[PDB]
RNA sequence: GGACUGUCUAGUAACAACAUAGGUGACCGCAAAUCCGCAAGGACUCGUACGGUCACUGAAUCCUGCCCAGUGCAGGUAUCUG
RNA sequence: ACAUCUCAGUAUCGGGAGGAACAGAAAACGCAAUGUGAUGUCGUUAGUAACCGCGAGUGAACGCGAUACAGCCCAAACCGA
């Protein structure tokens, strides 16, 4: 039995005095009315902030953390088993409509990996060379200067 | 109140105390080419023109100090918080 | 070599210069004394006519139509209106003078259909255009592989529905890309927003 | 009290209210002044200053003083503003 | 409260076509490309970009997945009844 189904006989259906549930006055105005006066509480302040750049000048990067790669190496049997080597561009999902692929250094690297990507970070590098591994920058990756 | 035209104080640019010269900020002219100037033309037409139909506000009994502190050596200026003053006159 | 037609065209690039200038000064005097719709035997600008569809044939008609210059002839509000809608003077109509002339002509010839039109000048208070009309019932046209299409039922009263050339342009259908989001495939379908 | 005959709140007001002749000022020579229309056009007007428009006062009799600073209208205007 | 805004290009008014109308073979797009390739419409893009007493509110498109697919004729040049 629902709350609704128990209202017959209550007269007010939970509204308190029958002088309550009338029009927009019981709401303090239609929609967002009074967002700076009587109902300013818990409303983001009035104002203009910052600027936007034209969408066709914006770039969307494809990210991936080392932890993800390293945790699935033994399962990624369909990828080169060097002295491990994996072209990152083939691992990441959503790599089609992306401007490039970048490897981030989050997590551990318990293997000797030879990574191929368009861009890396310090932590990504240090952790790969920390496990006696290399990092190979792609031709697109040659855009660093 | 009176105020010395030149005195020693911290220059946030050199990062060491130096002699600054005090001047009153003059109003820079309007180019009339900012976004607000364009919206006035676009949005104004037949009948009332919203905000662009309003007229100048009013006046406070006393305005704060609008000054420019210029460093004697590096020559750059910095701004400071003002204080209500009925009149300001520099000494020398 | 240049066609003889290319010369009529060139003179009309500058209706204020040369002989055409003197010609226009003379003509308009007789024009101002004529009606609103005057059927004429030969087009004033041969090159433009033929370019638009004209043909020296049975069932092809032409008519000069004068319309007044200026904005809308509107009556001031008689009941309550917010300031935005109390205008009279700066209000103009959304249909252009050339499209107005085309209509006043098609009504004079209730059996014919508008093919196209062009401008033939104006003075200080009126504009003249020459509409080209076609008899959809004459067999000379019904067998013309160039003009027969204007015989179909769906071409009936084509001017009043904006299917004319000047019509389609005034409806903002020129551009095929940017700026034509609310105009194509029709103004009415896009909630009337252009 | 209103000069008089006259008009009015169909349905709580018939009056001292409105009208009136009479007095006064204003605008206009007619392609006018005043007014109607979005326009095409129209009333006044088959009229022309002894006219007709726009107002005030309100028969007759005796009269109708002073003020142009403010507001209004109108004319002029070196110079200022525009 | 209210004047821009909103209700809405809605109600209502004038004119007109059909069995469907309108649109339509780029002076296009601009995931900028070594790329797409007429038009409607459906799903999505997205309440995103953009508007706005920058208040309340308002509000696309390119692309994509589908449906269905189809491209052609003049004016002129050169001929001249
Ligand atoms: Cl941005
Ligand atoms: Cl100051
Ligand atoms: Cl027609
Ligand atoms: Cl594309
Ligand atoms: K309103
Ligand atoms: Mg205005
Ligand atoms: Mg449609
Ligand atoms: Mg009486
Ligand atoms: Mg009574
Ligand atoms: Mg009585
Ligand atoms: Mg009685
Ligand atoms: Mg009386
Ligand atoms: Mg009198
Ligand atoms: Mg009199
Ligand atoms: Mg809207
Ligand atoms: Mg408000
Ligand atoms: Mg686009
Ligand atoms: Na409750
Ligand atoms: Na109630
Ligand atoms: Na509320
Ligand atoms: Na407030
Ligand atoms: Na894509
Ligand atoms: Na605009
Ligand atoms: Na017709
Ligand atoms: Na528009
Ligand atoms: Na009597
Ligand atoms: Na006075
Ligand atoms: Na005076
Ligand atoms: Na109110
Ligand atoms: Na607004």
């Amino acid at each position: 039995t629902s709350k609704k189904k128990r209202q017959r006989g209550s007269r007010t259906h939970g509204g308190g005095s029958h002088k309550n549930r009338r029009g927009a006055g019981h709401r303090g105005g239609r929609g967002d009315a009074g967002r700076d006066k009587h109902e300013f509480h818990n409303h983001e302040p009035l104002g203009k902030s910052g600027f936007k750049r034209p969408q066709k000048v914006q770039e969307e990067a494809a990210t991936i953390d080392v932890r993800e790669i390293d945790e699935n190496v033994t399962l990624l049997a369909a990828d080169d088993v060097a002295e491990f080597r994996v072209d990152v561009r083939d691992v990441v999902e959503e790599a089609d409509d992306a401007d490039y692929v970048k490897v981030l250094g989050a997590g551990q690297v318990r293997h000797e990996l030879t990574l191929i990507a368009d861009d890396f970070s310090e932590g990504a590098r240090e952790k790969v060379e920390g496990a006696g591994g290399s990092v190979e920058l792609t031709d697109l990756g040659e855009e660093r200067q | 109140m009176q105020m010395p035209r030149r005195f020693n104080t911290y220059c946030p640019h050199c990062n060491e105390h130096q002699e600054h010269e005090v001047e009153k900020v003059r109003s820079g002219r309007q180019t009339g080419m900012k976004w607000i100037d364009r919206q006035r033309e676009r949005n104004s037409g037949i009948g009332n023109d919203g905000k662009f139909s309003k007229v100048p506000g009013g006046d406070k009994p006393t305005k704060k100090t609008d000054l420019k502190y210029r460093c004697g050596e590096c020559g750059k200026a910095h701004l400071r918080e003002g204080w209500r003053a009925g009149r300001l006159e520099f000494q020398e | 070599a240049r066609s003889a037609y290319s010369y009529i065209r060139d003179a009309w690039e500058n209706p204020g210069d040369g002989q055409l200038a003197e010609l226009q000064w003379q003509r308009q005097q007789e024009w101002r004394n004529e009606g609103a719709v005057e059927r004429i035997e030969r087009p004033t600008r041969l090159d433009k006519a033929r370019s638009q569809g004209y043909k020296a044939k049975q069932g092809v008609i032409v008519a000069r139509v004068s319309v007044r210059k200026g904005s809308a002839r509107k009556r001031r509000h008689k009941a309550g209106r917010r300031s935005k809608r109390q205008g009279v003077t700066r209000i103009t109509r959304r249909k252009d003078i050339q499209r107005v002339a085309e209509e006043r002509a098609s009504r004079t010839f209730p059996n014919l259909r508008v093919l196209n039109s062009y401008s033939v000048g104006q003075d200080g208070r009126q504009k003249w255009h020459e509409v080209i009309l076609i008899d959809p019932n004459h067999p000379a046209i019904q067998n013309d592989d160039d003009l027969s299409w204007i015989c179909a039922d769906d071409q009936a009263d084509r001017v009043f529905r904006g299917l004319t050339g000047a019509g389609r342009r005034n409806r903002g259908l020129s551009g095929k890309g940017k700026g034509s989001e609310k105009t194509r495939p029709s103004l009415r379908s896009n909630g009337g927003k252009a």
